[PDB]
């Protein structure tokens, strides 16, 4: 029982350290978009790179 | 009195050497500023702003 509530316990602050990776509202982790396409060049060509959900 | 009379063609062609001048003193500030749309527009396109800084 008592490494069941620990596995429980580290489930939910893993689920926590999820949460709060973000940076300036974007997260490539948090699974909020499935992308962020940053940019590439002047004519407006992206740096796509897909979010990766931890 | 023609070698007379040539002294308005002079003043003409003077006068919109100075038009010329005053368009082209305004262009310099409107490609500037077209330059300057185009950094924040190049900046907005990005998807990785948040809200506020968009």
């Amino acid at each position: 029982n008592a490494l069941k509530a620990d596995f429980e316990s580290l489930r939910d602050q893993l689920q926590k350290a999820a949460t709060n990776a973000k940076f300036n509202g974007v997260s490539l982790a948090d699974g909020s978009t499935t992308k962020l396409s940053f940019l590439a060049n002047e004519d407006g060509s992206n740096f796509t790179v897909t979010a990766q959900t931890l | 009195a023609t070698a007379s009379s040539l002294n308005s063609v002079k003043d003409s062609l003077q006068r919109g050497q100075s038009t010329i001048d005053v368009a082209l003193a305004a262009g310099d500030t409107i490609t500037d500023l077209l330059t300057k749309m185009k950094e924040k527009a190049l900046a907005a396109s990005d998807t990785s702003l948040n809200t506020a800084s968009f």
